[PDB]
């Protein structure tokens, strides 16, 4: 019978028999969809509905061969704010004229009267004082200060540079003679100095190594990383934006919503930086130093909701083509090359696309 | 290990007539209930009918779980059998309704087939090029059968796998081209001697024969719940396992239901509907029952089996009682199975199976006494005394459990009824419901 | 294909005049209720009305849910039918009135024409260009990418915004790939390798795809079906941009959020632009709140305001309960379990028990729906239940009796196979007798209270 | 074809393995391991 | 760096420090007093069979109830069971109160502890080379590749340990690890043979004087052999496998690294994960490369569990991999925590109680209390006149065992404060007057809080 794609469109258009008459026009498109639905509406690469503004190309002929693609994507939801609020001191943290508090308050609350500044920490570093432990946590006063002022993203970028040296000590300082040695300034990192995760990676029988990767292995072995997506969001939108008639807003939009340091951290070192680092006379530590964007869990859909039509979908979208595929394979084994005749000339083009997919010959 | 039901290996019915044998496959008695469960089991296998709720009812023991475990064994691994304790539904990460929705959708399999393609050959050479300071990697693999040699280009993902596997010339390897996984099968050359730290010399193998590429049809079964989790997300598919998944939106499920139907019409997938077994079902709230009753009505609903020990008992989350503790408009949708307490010869046969499963050689008089204990103390207690008497017998090096060991076990360990009397005989010294107690002599 | 409680229901079975045929489209009886449900279908198909309430009132097993699913089939696929139970409203992520609003806006659909403005080609050149920033500490930044795209109708060179190069980079595009670029979102898709240089000897399992036919720049148009709730969720959790918020918003765990009235109001303005632009048809649908007695007095008091909204779906409630205590309001009893304030808003369709010959008819409709070929004496037997026992108990026996008959080698179910089904599979009342007789006293073999 | 300036190449076969280093990396820090630093 | 303290390694004494075991013959019969116990000969013999039940790997999912009044030694018996098993078998004690987490459903908290009580013992061989890098030196290849000019066939590395040094010939691919890891002569590294890569521990402290300032700490030369090949035995619980799979630790992406910078919130580990973990574990057991070592989940004040916890335990105990559960309860006939209409013995639902082996614990005779006072005194280090012993034991009969044991330390203070190296009646008669029991204090309450008032207790 008809494939569900055919059956849906055929039913919707044959329902017009109840509405009108035009019968010849209708039964012509009956014959169309009953041959292949891609004659009636071609399956083509598609994505969710975009609930946003973009700049349309008004002409192709005027466009030329070199064109600049700006990022035009903006929200249709659009939050108009006066510059009195958004720029001239209605943001309490933004110092300037009018907002006379923010400049004082930033210095005193974040530095002068801030307990994590090294001068304050250094006064609290002995005995029963609140930073007594900082000798045995592996951070310096500088790293503690940094970690208390930078956000979780910036701190996570800093983690990307570090070496898990306490895990290597677990491999080397094993024996009674080694006394399970640990550097005394890392004394309190007990669970880093003693952790099966390090040992399981060095033993040649990977038994506990595999027991710790069970979930990620079977997820992959189930093919869930490769199976087609069964759903996606029906609508998609870019972030809502403030709209303010000032230049400071446009700069601050670019500084936050297109934040260069976050983007550089995610996407890694720039190609000239890689060249400079590899041709230099002495080694240099790049930033970040690698792309910190994760691997996508779906190994084929990656980071976008765009679908590309499969040729297997095209084959099964026509019941005749699905049935013919078995008959043509039988006829191939029967020794016949493909030879067919069509009432609609455009169906010959789809069969050429079908045959150039299958690589069977006319 | 040996667990409470490890002797149950099926339902013990004639596959032709569904007649229950009086004892087989480790089940004993309950013949009316075992035949009923066998009719349910067949309409599970047939798949045709969705959304049947069958309640197994009875006093404590009498094998209601044992029957449900016999059904699970008879379905085998392929059909989903989601065991759920009704107290699992009260999550803090999701509502009871969402927790039930996930439990239903865990019980419907999608059985998806694909043609993989695989390689099998000796590695003759490897070349890898690496960008200093990281980034790009490139390489070529030269791989061999008795009948072919070919040079395959390698991407970074494959070079990571090759180096993680520490692939070397003279290795026999297989590559699943679709997934990209590599496995070393062995080596055809000796392990070299020019280098140290080369590590373990794997199995010797002759070189693979035939063509390098072979197609391979493989089949994977995934739940509707596993399709839900990975289609509600871009990233974080470990939520299949960690359980981090939130309350999944219904738009995603509506889409998946439509697509799985389409995959069935395409012949890409077979839907394999299985069982959700809700043990202790009386523990659900009125809000849970008023969800299941309409969740059952969907075409993708599994067959739901339940067990309850409860009499005419209070429904949780409301002010009133009902049979089984289950709402009447819920029980309206249920066909009920009743299990019956065992006779002494049924007790004797069960205890013999428990003894054989634990590999304990009871003397005949010990089995008689355990049967007498079974009648008065209960089947579980009489079961617990079998392993206990085996240990006591081992203290005295006895080659069989004698009556003395069962009596010694009966002496050391109290049954419930005797413990209730012990409590009543010490109401002054135990903490009362008033919280009062006397600590003095 | 699988057979379920309502597979026999195909529609309301009305005449063109809107009178019910006494047995049609799978129904038997309920004619006055099927006629009232027809006038509700007319109220829905005529888009003019918002926020009307219907209550299907009637005891359990009187086909209230069959009526609601029949409405869902008379409306067809185009109109949104949004079924929920009252027990779905208690989310752990967001307040229960959020879930109601989400379901109200999920029950309003939109069909909208969309132009996708895209570039397609084989990547023939890709050349990044960059600036040495002042000392921000993150180092050099790519200022732009120059990329060459080749299609069948020649080629074009694109100087991309670096925001779009990040899409190209996270898509792992290379020279010689075929890519799709969507200028709506700045989003990218790697379609494959070219069919050029499509040699077999890659471990990479590449999909080689033909060069895009046609012009390298295209402006295809497609019609999208969306709900208002789909727009709310898109704009509350933005994910379609190439900005950092959209990027990280795909890495974070998805979670529901208490979408504000402010957002919903401003999406009404956006959708009304699509209407005035002529690119969208508004298609309001229906919300079926089954088991509406499981709502609570905060849900019902919210529904007052929600139905007064200048756009709201039709709401169909169903309840099976007499004079009952309102949940969350143990001081207040009312009929149907619905507050007396809210019941005034509804049109009540009362629903009635079936007669014995209707049960016989339903049993025969249901038997042939399941493919249970059933003798007339066997039909009469099953229809003695439904009178003496619930109707549902009749229909549930048909499958066991079929199994037992076929195990007995019969082609068709006799009275014997039902009489065995009646014995293996008890009704609630016979089981309730077993409880009261066996649990007549406590003990080792008693039922637990 | 003259080799890439910065792809160092490892190759392994029956004869064991070798690493070959581009002439552009000799005299860089990447040459130091090979005895061919600045 | 740290200034080590030379003082004696004594130990603190707690309420159970005197208990050392169950005190049983090889026939399993209890000795009338032994290993710190006095009496409870029945309950000690029963616990001795439970001990042999646990040490025999047939057990799965059995339940025990220690039933008896407060003060009757049920926690002492559980600790004695734990000591009889020793450290190689997991003993996981919790109260029922610990199950009411805010952070996951309580059936998850109980299943975590249920799996904590199950151990796995994995044997593997560690195989490394380690040392200070004495040298790095390329071997130029016989057949250089055209166009490169440099071609190395071997890299040679010298590694010195405290116990010797070796000339090590390595595949040149190690250049990648050395260049990334920035290994230098005088750094301490290891080579692992399952990868051929290397990792840097640090610079050898032989070079700590190379500069007046350098920005790294130095590490000692490895004190083992230059080449290690050792079997290693890893203590693992199945709960460790749960967490290690459900929250991988080493991930190098931003979301992993942001994850490890934020609190490691518990998650409702799926049964699908746990059931696959079990299957792979059972595979490796059948290979014989691992031992399963099921241990004891001990739940004290188990009457604090509710009926939802107990109904889940039904399913949990039916698992084919499960610890033994030992419950302790003192709640008479009492209302079930989560089923206010239902009373049952021990506060355990009758459904669940039928599963447990109940062990009763009885009160103590006046002469047993006296023997306990003797055992406790010598454990605290207190020494008593016999008239002080008899006075303490008399309070044990009239008031409570626990109260009398708590008088020993106060009276020892007062004795030494009065210059006496042993406690006498004059000190006991004073300890008992500074430190009241609950009854004498309840009498003060009953007399003083007869009404509201300016000096009244608040009722
Ligand atoms: N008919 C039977 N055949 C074999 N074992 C049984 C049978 N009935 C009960 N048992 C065993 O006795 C114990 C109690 O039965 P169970 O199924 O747990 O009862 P409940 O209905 O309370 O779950 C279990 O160990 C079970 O395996
Ligand atoms: N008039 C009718 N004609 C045919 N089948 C019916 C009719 N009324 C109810 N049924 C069927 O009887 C069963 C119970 O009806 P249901 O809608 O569940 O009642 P309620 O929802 O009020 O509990 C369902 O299988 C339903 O399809
Ligand atoms: N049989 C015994 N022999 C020696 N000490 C005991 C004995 N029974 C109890 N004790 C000690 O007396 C106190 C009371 O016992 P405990 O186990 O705490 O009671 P419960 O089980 O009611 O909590 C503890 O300090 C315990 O160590």
């Amino acid at each position: 019978e008809l494939s569900y794609r055919q059956r849906a469109m055929y039913q919707s258009l044959r329902n017009q028999i109840s509405i009108m008459d035009t019968l010849m026009n209708l039964v012509m498109q009956f014959r169309k969809v009953c041959n292949h639905p891609d004659l009636f509406e071609r399956a083509d690469t598609s994505s969710p509905f975009f609930c946003g503004h973009f700049a349309e190309t008004g002409s192709f002929l005027r466009e030329g061969t070199n064109v600049a693609l700006g990022y035009s994507t903006r929200s249709l939801v659009e939050y108009r704010l006066p510059r009195l609020i958004w720029c001239d001191g209605g943001r309490l943290d933004k110092p300037g004229p009018g907002n006379l508090v923010a400049g004082f308050r930033s210095k005193y609350l974040n530095h002068m009267m801030n307990i994590w500044t090294p001068e304050n920490i250094r006064s609290s570093l002995e005995g029963i004082e609140n930073f007594t432990w900082l000798r045995f946590v592996d951070t310096s006063l500088q790293e503690a200060y940094r970690a208390s002022h930078t956000d979780v993203f910036a701190r996570a970028v800093d983690l990307a540079s570090k070496q898990n040296r306490l895990g290597h000590m677990q491999i080397v300082y094993d024996e009674p003679e080694d006394k399970k040695w640990t550097p005394v300034h890392a004394l309190f990192q007990i669970c880093e100095r003693e952790n099966p995760k390090a040992v399981a990676e060095i033993t040649t029988e990977g038994v506990l190594r595999d027991l710790m990767n069970i979930a990620r292995v079977k997820y992959r072995e189930l093919g869930l990383c490769r199976l087609e997506k069964a759903a996606r969001p029906r609508a998609s939108a870019p972030p809502i934006e403030v709209v303010c008639d000032s230049r400071s807003a446009v700069i601050e939009r670019e500084n936050i919503m297109f934040h260069p340091a976050m983007r550089k951290a995610l996407f890694g070192p720039t190609p000239s930086e890689i060249k400079e680092a590899s041709f230099g006379p002495r080694p240099v530590t790049l930033y970040p130093p690698r792309a910190l964007l994760p691997a996508p869990d779906h190994d084929k859909q990656r980071f976008t909701n765009i679908t590309v039509p499969s040729m297997a979908r095209f084959v099964t979208d026509s019941g005749k083509l699905a049935k013919l595929d078995e008959l043509l394979r039988e006829l191939k084994e029967g020794g016949h090359r493909v030879l067919l005749y069509f009432q609609m000339t455009r169906m010959i083009d789809l069969m050429e696309e079908y045959l150039t997919y299958r690589n069977y010959k006319y | 290990l040996i667990a409470a039901h490890s002797h149950i290996r099926g339902l013990g019915v004639d596959a032709d007539t569904l007649e229950p044998r009086p004892s087989s496959q480790g089940l004993v008695g309950q013949e009316k209930a075992r035949k009923a469960a066998a009719v349910v089991l067949e309409m599970i296998k047939q798949g045709k009918i969705a959304g049947r709720a069958v309640l197994i009812a009875g006093p404590p023991s009498t094998g209601k779980t044992a029957i449900a475990m016999g059904m699970a064994q008879s379905l085998g691994q392929d059909v989903p059998f989601t065991t759920l304790a009704a107290s699992e539904i009260f999550s803090l990460e999701m509502s009871k309704t969402e927790a039930l929705t996930q439990a239903f959708r865990k019980s419907i399999g999608v059985r998806i087939k694909e043609e993989s393609e695989i390689m099998e050959g000796e590695v003759v050479e490897i070349q890898i090029d690496r960008s200093v300071t990281g980034g790009a990697k490139q390489g070529k693999l030269t791989i061999k059968t008795t009948d072919m040699e070919a040079i395959y280009d390698m991407g970074s993902k494959m070079i990571d796998a090759m180096t993680k596997e520490r692939v070397m010339a003279g290795d026999i390897i297989s590559i699943d081209k679709s997934s990209g996984k590599i496995t070393k099968l062995g080596r055809s050359y000796a392990r070299s001697r020019d280098y140290d730290a080369m590590g373990v010399d794997t199995k010797f193998l002759q070189c693979p024969e035939g063509e390098l590429q072979k197609r391979k049809e493989v089949v994977h079964t995934v739940s509707l719940h596993e399709i839900d989790v990975i289609n509600s997300r871009t990233q974080g598919f470990l939520a299949l396992f960690s359980g981090d998944t939130g309350e999944i939106r219904s738009e995603i499920r509506d889409q998946i239901n439509t697509k799985v139907a389409e995959w069935k019409e395409e012949g890409k997938a077979e839907i394999v509907p299985g069982v959700l077994f809700i043990d202790e079902v009386h523990m659900l709230d009125i809000e849970c029952f008023s969800y299941i009753n309409r969740a059952l009505e969907s075409d993708l609903a599994p067959i739901v089996i339940m067990a309850s020990n409860r009499g005419v008992s209070r429904i949780r989350g409301t002010d009133y009682k009902s049979p089984h503790g289950l709402p009447l408009d819920f029980l309206d949708r249920v066909v009920i199975i009743n299990t019956h307490p065992y006779t002494p010869d049924e007790l004797r046969q069960i205890l013999s199976i428990r003894a054989q499963e634990e590999e304990v050689d009871l003397t005949p008089d010990a089995l008689a006494l355990l049967t007498k204990i079974g009648q008065e103390a209960g089947l579980r207690y009489a079961s617990n005394l079998i392993t206990t008497s085996q240990l006591i017998a081992a203290k005295r090096r006895a080659k069989q459990v004698g009556v003395e060991d069962v009596q010694r076990s009966f002496k050391l360990f109290y049954d419930p009824a005797r413990s209730v009397r012990f409590v009543q005989e010490s109401e002054k010294r135990l903490i009362g419901n008033d919280g009062v107690v006397d600590f003095s002599y | 294909h699988r057979t379920a409680a309502h597979t026999h229901i195909k529609g309301l079975g009305l005449n063109s005049s809107g009178i019910a045929e006494k047995q049609a489209a799978g129904f038997v009886g309920q004619c006055a209720a099927r006629e009232a449900c027809g006038v509700v279908v007319d109220l829905i198909k005529a888009h003019k009305m918002a926020g009307r309430g219907v209550l299907l009132a009637g005891g359990p097993g009187t086909g209230k849910t069959a009526l609601a699913l029949a409405i869902s089939q008379e409306l067809g696929t185009k109109i949104p039918f949004c079924p929920i139970t009252g027990s779905e409203i208690y989310s752990t992520e967001v307040k229960k009135t959020e879930v109601l609003m989400e379901n109200f806006r999920r029950a309003i659909g939109l069909r909208v024409r969309e132009t996708k403005d895209v570039y397609e080609g084989e990547v023939t050149e890709m050349t990044p260009e960059e600036a040495e920033n002042p000392l921000g500490g993150y180092g050099k930044t790519i200022s732009t990418l120059l990329i060459g795209l080749k299609s069948a109708r020649g080629q074009k060179k694109l100087r991309l915004d670096p925001s779009i190069y990040e899409a190209i980079q996270k898509e792992r595009v290379q020279v010689g790939d075929v890519i799709y670029i969507e200028t709506n979102t700045g989003a990218c898709k790697r379609v494959g390798r070219s069919d050029a240089y499509a040699t077999e000897f890659d471990l990479e399992a590449e999909e080689y795809v033909p060069i895009p036919k046609g012009e390298v720049h295209k402006k295809k148009e497609i019609v999208q079906d969306v709900t208002l709730h789909d727009l709310d969720v898109a704009n509350a959790r933005p994910q379609g941009g190439q900005d950092i918020i959209s990027m990280m918003g795909q890495l974070m765990k998805p979670k529901m959020t208490e979408i504000t009235d402010k957002l919903r109001m401003e999406i009404n303005k956006v959708v009304q632009k699509y209407i005035n632009q002529g690119v969208a048809e508004l298609i309001p649908g229906v919300l079926f709140i089954d088991e509406a007695h499981m709502l609570d007095i905060e849900c019902f008091t919210y529904l007052n305001k929600a139905l007064e909204s200048p756009i709201a779906p039709i709401v169909v409630l169903a309840s099976n309960r007499g004079i009952a205590t309102i949940r969350g309001a143990d001081d207040l009893k009312a009929a149907h379990g619905i507050p007396p304030d809210f019941l005034q808003r509804l049109l009540i369709i009362p629903t009635h028990p079936y007669e014995p010959d209707e049960i016989r008819r339903i049993v025969r409709i249901r038997a042939q729906t399941e493919g249970v070929q059933l003798t007339d004496a066997a039909v009469d037997r099953v229809a003695e239940h439904g009178v003496r026992i619930s109707l549902r108990y009749c229909l549930q026996l048909l499958a066991p009796a079929s199994i037992l008959a076929r195990v007995n080698g019969r082609t068709q179910v006799d009275v014997q196979d039902i009489a065995e089904a009646e014995e293996l599979f008890l009704d609630a009342r016979r089981s309730a007798n077993i409880l009261t007789s066996t649990g007549e006293s406590g003990g080792l073999h008693g039922f637990i209270s | 074809k003259r080799p890439d300036p910065m792809m160092i190449r490892w190759v392994n076969n029956k004869m064991g393995s070798v690493v070959a280093v581009p002439e552009e990396l000799l005299g860089t820090h990447a040459g130091v391991v090979f005895g061919a630093g600045p």
